[PDB]
């Protein structure tokens, strides 16, 4: 057992996207910088079966390559369909198949028993890439179930630093193996003065920089050195004499929980939209949905509707925010005027038969076709409100049928001149322009309230973590921290500053009554103070009054430094640290913490 | 259970007065609009006529100044007199209590074929005895937005705020919180346009200062509206 440096080695490509000078920061399985990796020194058995933890960083310097297969497997007990590589001289096969290996990595085919019922295995012709020792770098992954093999074989310099080389690298996608078997032990095969250089690719937060070409100029652990998370704050991979915060980057989160439904069987939501006969423009239905599970995924392409013309919410990522109630109504009217169901609008049965508030995060939904209904014998049956003497209120039934008077002189309820029934019928031909079509519209009204949520999306349930750093999106409130199992009852409901500037505390589990207190995993306003990549390569940091103590050390009212030492005198003030003491970068040459020059 | 009765029917020669009789489940299932619908062999139904609460009655222009149907006697009497008789309207007739609610809550009849400004004040007075009900009411001057939620939150001094109440404009179903289940109950009342609360035996936890504050379901997640407080000392 022994422990090496792994500087810039272990850096992939997250995705097979070829891009062009583009930013990527997406957190995926990388070895950090600096990681003390494992060195083994081959002449014998040495190396024993590794942990395939996330993925496996392999790397050796050498000639006339012995060491070129590698044992995958879940327990390496024939019960899992195993891995294996085979390369001895020309012929390289990679059998996705179980293999039960022996005590004997080294080759020529006894390593395994014998055979069992196999699965696809790849024809890849392409070879697996007195001078010097040549180095070649592997990386091993499984996500997705895509069985990922990156690998950038290039010609290396002769023995310069003897340890591992300078310089960035980024291994391209050599395989991609459809096979979604999982993997957790890891070996490798001898093919019989090499070194087995192999790392954990343990999850973090990585930056890199494409270029036109195709090939990463530069890269970033975010996780190595303060300068290195402050290199991930600003999205860019130069730095200069200035102060700049963080946010969450010395502690990456481990998993992901969502837990939004929590309810599996449907609700009638397609009795409104294929039935008989609806109501009429005067009078309108409304069902209310209960404790449910919504599934828009069978509204889309069964029954192809008109535009979903969603207003207040947006149109798509309706899958995934989940209400409180949601109301179902029922309506047909004619197919001129149906522009006036969107929220604000006025007309004829937007003004007096059914209006809408200035804030409504529905969506309305039309199927309009006059093959259910409209026969030829004249159409008599939907009647509509004529007119009213007053305005009509939003979301407000009109079940009445007053005679209306329009006249100088109150009729007392005759129905003669200027007496009219407010209730006219309609006619829906079947032969007729688009402007005399009876739109079956509905209007699905989607409010948010106090209540817990009854009806979510239709993804599916994580299991919950506690005491980790990890992001939680329970009712669309994305937080990334530590939930803890409290006993603060009475769930705080803060909104007497109308929530303008402040973050939530504690939160209700959606699942079954539960408290879950929300910590930051490690904040505390860590400035790390910057003088440039040009000087040097050394920063501080500082903290903006919180402990003093982190759970050459000088003491101001304004928190406490580590990376620095006190000045009794004073000079021009440079970069300002705080509470008007500035350091500047004198000769060693490094910072002070000289008196403000006040 | 809605049971009413049709009877009329049979052989009919073209040119008379059809005499029906649509009669109700001796109930009051006559406070809505009725309605006589025609349904012909292999194809929808088409609707004839519609009787309105008050007194009124109305037919499709079609079959226009050809039958009348009144009440004229406050009982169950739907008699439909079609005039004008033919063998082209010969096809199945029977009265639904309210053809306006299709498939929701609509009652067809059995079949007879025939032939041929931010003030909310509240109230409340002062302490509580240590067990028993009492009632809280709040005042909406100059409000009209029946579609607003309502909400008795509970903001005393010391701990947080709590939610308990939920009125639906939209719908009215009471919502209450997990520690009032078994407990004080709201009613939106729309005559009067104001808030009831009926409280029940309180424990000495129950000591808080409520206010009356609404805001709509449609938007943010914070209130639009306050009151001026209320005080209930349980002890």
């Amino acid at each position: 057992p022994a422990y090496t440096n792994s500087f810039t080695r272990g850096v992939y490509y997250p995705d097979k996207v070829f891009r062009s000078s583009v930013l990527h920061s997406t957190q995926d399985l990388f070895l950090p910088f600096f990681s003390n990796v494992t060195w083994f020194h081959v002449i014998r058995f040495d190396n024993p079966v590794l942990p395939f933890n996330d993925g496996v960083y392999f790397a050796s310097i050498e000639k006339s390559n012995i060491i070129r297969g590698w044992i995958f497997g879940t327990t390496l007990d024939s019960k899992t369909q195993s891995l294996l590589i085979v390369n001895n001289a020309t012929n390289v096969v990679i059998k996705v198949c179980e293999f039960q290996f022996c005590n004997d990595p080294f080759l020529e085919f006894r390593v395994y028993s014998s055979a069992n019922n196999c699965t696809f295995e790849y024809v890849s012709q392409p070879f697996l890439m007195g001078n010097f020792k040549n180095l070649r770098e592997f990386v091993f992954k499984n996500i997705d179930g895509y069985f990922k093999i990156y690998s950038k074989h290039t010609p290396i310099i002769v023995r310069e630093p003897e340890d591992l080389p300078q310089g960035f690298s980024a291994l391209e996608p050599l395989v991609d193996l459809p096979i979604g078997i999982n993997i957790t032990r890891f070996q490798t095969l001898l093919a019989l003065a090499a070194a087995y250089y192999v790392g954990y690719l343990q999850p973090r937060t990585f930056l890199l920089k494409y270029n036109e070409n195709g090939t990463i100029t530069d890269a970033v652990d975010c996780a190595l050195d303060p300068l290195s998370e402050t290199k991930c704050t600003l999205k860019s991979f130069t730095v200069e004499k200035g102060i700049y915060q963080t946010s969450n980057f010395r502690v990456q989160p481990t998993e992901s929980i969502v837990r939004f439904p929590n309810i599996t069987n449907l609700c009638p939501f397609d009795e409104v939209f294929n039935a008989t006969r609806f109501a009429s423009v005067y009078a309108w239905n409304r069902k209310r949905i209960s404790n449910c599970v919504a599934d828009y995924s069978v509204l889309y392409n069964l029954a192809p509707f008109f535009t979903f013309k969603c207003y207040g919410v947006s149109p798509t990522k309706l899958n995934d925010l989940c209400f409180t109630n949601v109301y179902a109504d029922s309506f047909v009217i004619r197919g001129d005027e149906v522009r006036q169901i969107a929220p604000g609008q006025t007309g004829n049965i937007a003004d007096y038969n059914y209006k809408l508030p200035d804030d409504f995060t529905g969506c309305v939904i039309a199927w309009n076709s006059n093959k259910l209904d409209s026969k030829v014998s004249g159409n008599y049956n939907y009647l509509y409100r004529l007119f009213r003497k007053s305005n009509l209120k939003p979301f407000e039934r009109d079940i009445s049928t007053e005679i209306y008077q329009a006249g100088n002189k109150p009729c007392n309820g005759v129905a003669g001149f200027n007496c009219y029934f407010p209730l006219r019928s309609y006619s829906f031909r079947p032969t007729y322009g688009v402007g005399h079509q009876p739109y079956r519209v509905v209007v699905l009204s989607f409010e948010l309230l106090h209540a817990p949520a009854t009806v979510c999306g239709p993804k599916k349930s994580t299991n919950l973590v506690k005491n980790k750093c990890v992001n939680f999106n329970f009712n669309g409130l994305k937080g990334t921290g530590v939930l803890t199992e409290s006993n603060k009852k009475f769930l705080p409901f803060q909104q007497f500053g109308r929530d303008i500037a402040d973050t939530t505390d504690a939160v209700r589990d959606p699942q079954t009554l539960e408290i879950l207190d929300i910590t930051p995993c490690s904040f505390g306003g860590v400035s790390v103070i910057t003088p440039g990549t040009n000087t040097s390569n050394q920063v501080a940091v500082l903290y903006q009054g919180v402990n003093c103590t982190e759970v050459n050390v000088f003491q101001t009212r304004a928190g406490c430094l580590i990376g620095a030492e006190y000045v009794n005198n004073s000079y021009e003030c440079d970069i300002p640290i705080g509470a008007g003491i500035c350091a500047s970068y004198q000769t060693s040459q490094s910072i002070i913490a000289y008196t403000m020059s006040l | 259970e809605v049971q009413l009765v049709e009877s009329g029917g049979g052989l009919v020669q073209p040119g008379g007065s059809l005499r029906l009789s649509c009669a109700a489940s001796d109930s009051s299932f006559y406070d809505y609009e009725m309605s006589w619908v025609r349904q012909v062999p292999g194809k929808t139904p088409e609707w004839i006529g519609s009787m309105y609460p008050s007194g009124r009655t109305y037919i499709n222009p079609s079959l226009k100044s050809l039958v009348t149907i009144s009440r004229d006697n406050s009982e169950n009497m739907l008699y439909l007199q079609m005039n004008s008789l033919r063998a082209e309207d010969t096809a199945m007739y029977y009265c639904v209590s309210n053809w306006a609610s299709g498939s929701t809550g609509d009652y067809w009849g059995q079949g007879t074929l025939v032939t041929v400004e931010v003030q909310l004040v509240e109230s409340g007075g002062g302490l509580v005895q240590p067990g028993g009900s009492l009632r809280l009411s709040c005042a909406a001057s100059d409000f009209y937005f029946d579609y607003y939620e309502m909400s008795w939150v509970r903001q005393a001094p010391g701990q947080g705020l709590e939610w308990v109440s939920t009125i639906s404009g939209l719908g009215g179903a009471t919502y209450y919180a997990d520690s009032v289940k078994g407990r004080f109950t709201i009613s939106r009342d729309n005559s009067k346009n104001t808030l009831y609360l009926q409280m029940n035996s309180l424990r000495a936890e129950d000591t808080a200062l409520y206010y009356c504050a609404t805001r709509s379901p449609f938007g943010d997640y914070a209130f639009s509206y306050w009151g001026q407080g209320t005080l209930v000392t349980v002890s």
